[PDB]
């Protein structure tokens, strides 16, 4: 129960009378109850790395012994909540303390125990029914958007002996009671899970469904899959805000978990100011994405343990909402800062410095964290299937992808959306460079595309090859100029420009292409590639004649068609329904076919 | 057999990193095994890394997190780590600690084999000379494997080393113009990699003869130190006692080496280059040198470790020591992969130490060595010509340089490049090599003796 | 649509083979179980306590 | 994926869940075909086995413990239960329920099935209407959704009924359409 | 008598009750009696590096104290045998145990005591004759290649009281009884010598005769003398093991001891498979070279602490056979593995490391081991002249020659055959880097060259000049190109390419290039240098004239002669006689002369 502080040197506190303590357990040191992690044991002397500043912690101070490791506290109240990396509810600490600082050793519960929740038990469950870990034994109306399914913890099972009637309950109320081998377990609406322990699932299915974002470049050229693993460069003008906002507002992800993991103070202030104001249209009503989002936000002056465990807290919350049956999108703002916190912990423990000073396990930690992303058959009786898509961003030193953190992240992840400050300056938004980006889920999504969007795969391959050919010809243009380019080279260049400026380029502020449905995206790409193929066919088949066609001839004859191709962006998905947009694109293709037939 | 009851100690003196430390141990045995029941009933395993008087440092395989000092009870098996081995292990899936994860029963042991094995009497060791027809042109033609050889696949993150290994598995057979049991250990491999290998072995009808030891990324780190040894003990039983021909595939030897470095750092052992323990060479040797044929026994163990070179650095300690130990290396090239050449094998840094005896007259064909050497020389000169051309441009290249560049293009397009399911015979690979060499006049092929050139060149 | 037929035949044949194997194993175990049990119980009953070889005086 | 203890606990829980789904869908024991198919798992629920005893049976193999097969069968039952529940006021004939059960069982993969997608859409509409306040849009949605539930009960979801497809399309479009 | 194991940290055991155990004394640890050597001695406890794996060794296990240092049995039966690190005959172990492994603690005799050797005493020796250390008092007909001289052990002396008559005697039968100061010493045909003490020799004469390897580059550009010290640094795959084996097969050393210290076991198996087939003609009769080769194999996975014992056993055997009058050649397969073993034992001992973790005494140990090489005036009464040429491969980690082991070895060895990974990758074997490599015996071998191959020293000097000039011209060309090259510079480049591709590099696995006699090594160089002289003379003397002769003209006119020079390496020393090869080279020289005359 109670230890005592036998010594204090920096953040390391050696506690006596700690015979029963467990390795990597959590302890409240001092009279202010500073959080601390047992990092060593020697007889009764347990060494503790104290998260908060140890100034004023005097010998003889009691050391309360929490019977758990660093464990997130799951249950209603997560949604719309701003936590620290340690699950400290900043938004509740500020309200209760009426201060701009975080009091040393603040012990505010992660989830409010006073707020009441409308809880409806599973109708089938009774007294005596067999229940198993992962079973949804109730549903709580947390929001008009997210129904929080209260479910049994893993490692728990038995026969229900009391299930509460529908009503208003708090996180401290006992909503269920079960028995196994005579041992009786009373379960409230809140459970606790170690952050560093993977939440079990009945099976980890392959990722076979897109994580649509609405950005044409991301959805079409470089698709990510629900349960995917993605990386994003972190720079000043890169534009990661567009990716975060798209995933938060328009993506099919049922839940969003944004982990700052040690950002600058003002950067985190910007995130905390912007995310609450973002709104999404669900069921015709403009709700707030914070009805379904949670923010594990912490700055660079927070406890290093909090910064290093922010990623684990975020992934554990994402896994919880996945098991609930949802599709969650976790977004680490900069895993580089988490890796810096990890290196700092290694230095504090005086562990051997591995490659470029990072710990001897950086790759293992990153791989194990990214392994928690995926699509699973959620554990429990109600057949569910959730997912956790990690979009953790990394910060390459000066644009170099060779540092240990970026190298490990690129090796582990399967998508890299490669935002570019160069394109940001050129005003090509989104700034995805579409040359260093990549996606390894194309072979996984082949089945989905063939079922729903049959032609999209050849369209995307042709677009990618067009862009590659344009990149290769960019050098030839310098050597011999544009006048020396063949007609096929000219058509490739002038459709590559069309794709760059009119397909990849997309403005998130306009009401018509802030969110681009995949049907619209594939329609635009199909029209562009049809133009390219038919122009190339005309050029090749008139190369043999004296009246050979040229790109100049085609442009002069069909300036209207090129204008319409450029204006395909301006079709509003909302006002111009799917049927209307598809019909208009089909009419456009008819016009192109008529014009090309007349010209040829 | 041990009949005395085994002692259970609650005397856990201290815990630090992955090293429990027990006191009042009665005659501790080094390398002994211990079973730790934690306070919450969780049963972990560990190995006595050191003994001193009544103290015993117990490296726990699952990590020391949650270990208590007064309540954890560690019972001492009285014996070093022994795997239960039976032929029925073929066609099963085990985790990194040899415990089944395919919902089958535990292994009804035919024998209990020490996990570390024994070094084979060099006087009784046979030298591999039976060339394996992997079907890969880059391997058969220029890095020919021999049955009973340690030839790791050096690669990098994201490259098709898994695809190359699976292809070797599914089209590896003797050049006699019988099946290869496969023992596949995987250390810290993502679920996608594990599923790829399992699904390929299932798509082919080889899941009867394949035994999988799996230790994914989320699984315990220390257990990777024993996964290769479990796999190689099973392979040794199947080869030297059951007379099978066992292809052992140890995936992510980089993960194994990093786990070893973690344990060495916890022990504060002497570090080598880039922090790896000073004995990493000896440990990787204990892993790799459990290969090759043996006198009087018709079995063999062929090892193809797949290791990821950090930052594509062939001089990184892991690949460097692995090359020092093993009998070659197949170098998967990022440049070729980016150019979309499959398999992206760079023969220049690749090597096979037993090709010299596995090729020639009798086995395969008699122009094999000369063709391979000439292809190496011409490929190297083509690369040098490319390097000089980057500086001096096209117009400054002589006709010989143009010949070499054409050879390089056609060699990377017709010899290295190959279908993922295309199984070229050694003779087909040599014919491709000859049609490539015929680009040059006879006088430009200085490696091949005139006797060989006269017979083979004209056709 | 027509490829689904062979699954039932394959399942029936392999189930018959598995039944044959299980019956064979059961017969062999019944044949040679009593002596195994007697030897196991005799060896369990035989104790022969002894100290560690490393013990002295 | 799952330790042995947790796997057998999952088996026990899935047997219990199948029993509960059967009790909910057919409290009157009228779905004889479905109950006969699920007999091997419903035998452990008919009698009063305790969790410990049923877990021991699952470990011994006496009770069905192939968790993948149990999951497939439980999903086949649960999709039927969802279909019956989404049209709660409008009951479905026993013949139609049995035919739909057979179709779901025959289906290769329910979690990617058109039946599953249609049920998801109908549940979207029903969940919205369960709490939406009375307005023009909500009254329209309730009317169209009630007609859709009647059509589903009289026909079912295992076909290409043009009327049901039109009702789904229009209802979802109106639901997505802005309130104003 | 008996200590008791106290702890086990790996190869390093700790043993109590060893009050009087001497440093570097031999003890037997455990019940299996694993051999071990004391390395430190604190209080009444000692610490022992165990030469066999210590797994399963428990505290309290007996530790017998053999009051002797690590020593080797020297006598008949060494030639043709493959011992382990501590001199146990592996063939005898295999025959005795009928298993494919090496049992831990096997105590088989080093030299078989059952074989009846044919022993002939020295005719002059009689009862009452004064005999001393190193005195050859017998000859044993070990095999056709080796007349094993039976010599008094060093540190032995006295008046002979019984000399055995000629006949068949086993290694255990007493062969010579002598007395000194009254005390009588009996001597069989086997003498035990501590391996860490240098066997005395009357004098260490200067090395003045080549160690003719089979490699052209080593023989010509970087000669090694009988009694010299050589290092072969190189990355994995460069070919140092193949160089060692080629020297082991084809060289003028009457005895060759391969040490395989920490390298592959397949290599030792290959040695045993090949050497019995290889033969050397003695007095017109072909006799296998395994009759003189003695292997000391300790593969990489065999106990780490045994590598030092392996090196010391190999050097002691080489010294023993040197003392007979033979020019032994000790191939240390990898001294880097010995250095690594020292590093491991030091780490277990918690010693303070030197550069890169190696112990502070690594350089001293390497110097002491190499200092046992020089040609000597063997001890004893019959004047003789032995030698021990230590050819020691080095294995720098990462191919970096700055490695402490490589640096310390270059600080001792007199010949440095550095190998190049780029050349090895190009398959330019032997991969010796002609630039960095060197030999400090050239001035000591010019005496022999001027009398046996009088026309070779100027050829060697000119070849080295050509190679250096080509190196400079290549450094220039890499940045500027060959456009501005002077014609003589072009000729230097082309002749240097010829020398590289067709003189230096030598395929060691062919019937023609496996061994290159020195008449070939000098004839090829003579022809190439003569062609160089003729081309340079032509161009220089025709630079002024109008008919400017250039390299292009020379190459076009002499495409056949250039190809003949290239194919000079293909001459077979065995299939084609020495007379035929010399005649063909003379004919090629005549062709060169006639072609140049007709050209000018
Ligand atoms: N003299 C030679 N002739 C032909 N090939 C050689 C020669 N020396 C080395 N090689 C090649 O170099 C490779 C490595 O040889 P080895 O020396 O055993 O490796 P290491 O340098 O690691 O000891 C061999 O596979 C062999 O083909």
């Amino acid at each position: 129960t109670f230890g005592y502080v036998h010594g204090v040197s920096g953040p390391v506190v050696t506690a006596c009378d700690m015979a029963g303590a467990a390795m990597y357990e959590l302890v409240r040191v001092g009279h202010s109850e500073l959080v601390g992690e047992i990092i060593r044991l020697e007889g009764d002397m347990a060494t503790i790395q104290v998260y908060e500043e140890t100034s004023g912690v005097s010998v003889g101070d009691p050391v309360l012994r929490t019977g758990k490791p660093l464990s997130v506290e799951l249950g209603p109240g997560i949604m719309g909540a701003i936590f620290d990396g340690i699950q400290r509810p900043l938004s509740d600490i500020s309200s209760q303390t009426q201060s701009i600082y975080i009091p040393r050793g603040v012990n505010v519960s992660a989830l409010s125990r006073d707020i009441k929740w409308e809880f409806i038990p599973s109708k089938n469950l009774r007294v005596g029914s067999h229940i198993t870990g992962g079973d949804i034994y109730g549903i709580v109306n947390e929001n008009s958007l997210i129904k929080h399914k209260i479910m049994l913890p893993p490692r728990s099972r038995g026969s229900v002996t009391y299930i509460a009637p529908p009503g208003n309950y708090d996180a401290s109320d006992v909503v269920l009671e079960l028995e196994f081998e005579g041992v009786k377990e009373k379960l409230s609406m809140v459970q606790v899970w170690p952050v560093r322990q993977v939440r079990p699932v009945t099976e980890k299915l392959p990722a076979n469904h897109p994580l649509l974002t609405g950005q044409r470049v991301l959805d079409a050229l470089f698709p990510c899959v629900q349960g995917g693993t993605t990386a994003i460069p972190g720079a000043f003008g890169c534009g990661k805000t567009v990716i975060s906002q798209s995933l938060s507002k328009y993506s099919n992800s049922d839940v969003i978990i944004y982990v700052g993991c040690g950002e600058r103070g003002n950067e985190m202030s910007e995130v905390l100011r912007d995310f609450p104001e973002l709104t999404m249209e669900v069921d015709g009503k403009v709700e707030s994405i914070m009805k379904r989002t949670a923010l594990v936000a912490n700055t660079s002056n927070m406890p290093v343990a909090a910064r290093e465990a922010s990623i684990y807290t975020g992934i554990t919350l994402s896994e919880y909402f996945r098991d609930m049956g949802y599709h969650v999108s976790m977004m680490a703002d900069s895993t580089s800062r988490w890796a810096e916190a990890l290196r700092e912990i290694s230095g504090r423990l005086a562990e051997m410095p591995a490659d470029s000073g990072y710990p001897a396990y950086l790759g293992a930690r990153l791989a194990s964290f990214y392994e928690r992303a995926g699509r699973v058959k959620c554990l429990g009786n109600p057949e569910r299937e959730g997912s956790v898509s990690i979009v953790g961003a990394v910060s390459p030193p000066g644009g170099d992808f060779s540092d240990p953190v970026t190298s490990a992240t690129l090796g582990i992840v399967q998508v890299f959306w490669g935002l570019d400050k160069k394109l940001a300056q050129r005003k090509h938004f989104p700034s995805v460079n579409w040359l260093i980006s990549y996606s390894k889920y194309m072979r996984a999504l082949d089945e989905y595309y063939d079922k729903h969007f049959t032609e999209f795969v050849p369209l995307r391959t042709k677009a990618k090859e067009i862009l590659q050919e344009e990149e290769d010809l960019a050098e030839i243009v310098q050597l011999v100029g544009k006048a020396s380019l063949a007609e096929t080279d000219k058509i490739t260049l002038e459709v590559a420009k069309l794709i760059k400026d009119d397909f990849l380029q997309q403005n998130g502020y306009t009401p018509y292409d802030r969110f681009c449905p995949f049907y619209k995206t594939v329609g635009m790409l199909s029209n562009m590639i049809s133009f390219y193929d038919m122009a190339r066919r005309a050029v090749e088949t008139t190369a043999q004649s004296d009246n050979k066609i040229t790109w100049s001839i085609i442009r002069e004859h069909m300036g209207e068609i090129l204008y319409k191709l450029s204006s395909m962006k301006f079709k509003d998905p909302v006002k111009d329904g799917e049927a209307k947009i598809k019909a208009d694109y089909a009419q456009l293709l008819e016009d192109m076919q008529n014009a090309f037939r007349s010209l040829e | 057999y041990l009949s005395q009851p085994r002692l259970t100690y609650k005397t856990v003196s201290g815990v630090n990193g992955p090293l429990v430390i027990l006191d009042h141990v009665k005659f501790p045995r080094y390398a002994e095994i211990v079973h730790l029941t934690l306070p919450d009933g969780t049963k972990r395993s560990g190995q006595v890394l050191e003994v001193s008087g009544s103290k015993a440092v117990v490296q726990v395989f699952e990590g020391t997190s949650g270990i208590d000092a007064k309540k954890t009870s560690c019972e001492f098996t009285g014996d070093i780590l022994r795997t239960p081995v039976s032929e029925d292990m073929l066609g099963r899936v085990f985790n990194g600690s040899g415990k089944p994860i395919d919902r089958g029963p535990v292994v009804l042991a035919e024998d209990f084999l020490d996990i570390m094995g024994q070094p084979i009497n060099p006087q009784c060791r046979i030298y591999p000379e039976e060339m394996i027809q992997t079907g890969i042109s880059a391997i058969d033609g220029m890095n020919s494997i021999a049955r009973g050889q340690k030839i790791p696949i050096f690669s990098a993150a994201g490259l098709p080393h898994n695809e190359i290994a699976a292809q070797i598995c599914r089209q590896a057979g003797l050049v006699k113009k019988e099946n290869f049991a496969i023992v596949f250990a995987a250390m810290g491999v993502n679920m996608e990699t594990a599923r790829f290998f399992k699904s390929d072995f299932e798509e082919n009808g080889s899941m009867d003869n394949v035994c999988l030891f799996l230790n994914l990324a989320n699984d315990p780190t220390i257990e990777r130190i024993i996964t290769p040894r479990l796999a190689l003990t099973t392979a040794e039983f199947l080869a030297y006692q059951c007379e099978k021909h066992v292809l052992v595939i140890l995936t992510d030897m980089s993960s194994y080496a990093e786990a070893l470095r973690e344990v060495s750092a916890a022990r504060e052992e002497v570090p080598g280059r880039r922090g790896f323990p000073g004995y990493m060479y000896t440990d990787l040797a204990t892993i790799y040198e459990r290969a090759g044929r043996v006198e009087g026994r018709n079995g063999s163990i062929t090892q193809i470790p797949i290791l990821t070179m950090p930052n594509d650095d062939i001089t990184h300690p892991i690949p460097d020591l692995t090359g020092y130990i093993t009998e070659g290396q197949i170098y998967v090239d990022r440049q070729l992969h980016n150019r979309q050449i499959y398999p992206p094998i760079n023969v220049l840094p690749s090597l096979s130490r037993l090709m010299k005896s596995a090729i020639g007259e009798g086995m395969t064909r008699k122009d094999h060595a000369d063709v391979s050497n000439q292809l190496y020389a011409c490929y190297a000169i083509g690369k040098d010509v490319q390097a000089m051309k980057a500086v001096v441009g096209e117009e400054a290249l002589t006709s010989d340089d143009l010949l070499y560049l054409e050879f390089l293009q056609k060699f990377e397009k017709n010899f290295i490049t190959q279908g993922p399911y295309e199984n070229r015979t050694v003779y087909e690979t040599l014919d491709i090599g000859w049609q490539l060499l015929r680009i040059f006049p006879k006088e430009m092929l200085k490696r091949i003796p005139q006797s060989t050139l006269s017979e083979f060149y004209p056709r | 649509q027509a490829a689904m037929g062979s699954q039932g035949n394959l399942s029936a044949e392999v189930e018959q083979a598995t039944r044959r194997q299980v019956q064979g194993m059961q017969s062999s175990q019944q044949r040679n179980r009593e002596r195994v049990l007697t030897q196991l119980l005799g060896m369990v009953c035989d104790v022969r306590p002894q100290v560690h070889p490393n013990y002295r005086i | 994926g799952l330790t042995s203890e947790q796997y057998h606990s999952q088996v026990v829980g899935k047997i219990g869940y199948i029993a509960r789904c059967m009790q909910t869908i057919d409290p009157e024991n009228n779905l004889k075909k479905i109950r006969e198919d699920y007999q091997d798992v419903l035998i452990w629920a008919e009698k009063n086995y305790r969790f410990e005893e049923i877990l021991e049976a699952s470990k011994s193999g006496k009770c069905p413990n192939d968790l993948d097969a149990l999951s497939r069968r439980s999903l086949i039952l649960q999709e039927l239960l969802r279909l019956v529940s989404s049209i709660s006021p409008f009951k479905m004939k026993l013949d139609l329920i049995e035919s739909q059960y057979e179709k779901m069982k025959q289906h290769v993969n329910l979690w990617k099935s058109d039946y599953h997608v249609k049920l998801n859409q109908l549940n979207q509409l029903t969940d919205y209407l369960k709490n939406a306040a009375p307005t023009p849009k909500n009254n329209f949605l309730r009317a169209m959704t009630s007609v859709l539930q009647m059509q589903i009960a009289q026909y079912g979801i295992t076909e290409d009924n043009e009327g049901i497809n039109q009702l789904f399309k229009l209802g979802l479009h109106l639901l997505a359409m802005a309130n104003e």
